[PDB]
């Protein structure tokens, strides 16, 4: 996923500049700020994930 | 502003010397004994003045 972020970030924009490349399909996708909730520490402060 | 603790051997790196990688981990470059530059991923947590 780190390498797929590197592809989607900055070898995807110069690759479609070239004469002849139509649509394309990168493997994987870019990043996401992925948040890992802890259920015991959600219990500890009286919080639902909603 | 409470103060607790004191470090004996604390390594204070400047803010222009440590940056952020695209993954988010704080990185800072190091030159070696054979005079080449090299990258090691560090754990920068607090700021003191203008120094990580």
């Amino acid at each position: 996923e780190d390498l797929s972020n590197y592809i989607v970030s900055n070898i995807q924009d110069p690759l479609s500049r070239t004469k002849g490349v139509g649509d394309f399909q990168v493997f994987g996708s870019q990043y996401s700020m992925r948040i890992w909730l802890d259920p015991a520490k959600l219990n500890s402060y009286q919080l639902t994930p909603g | 502003q409470l103060q607790e603790g004191v470090k004996q051997k604390a390594i204070l790196a400047p803010q222009q010397g440590v940056t952020r990688d695209l993954k988010g981990q704080a990185t800072a470059l190091v030159v070696n004994a054979q005079n080449k530059v090299e990258l090691r991923v560090i754990k920068a947590d607090r700021v003191i003045g203008d120094k990580w």
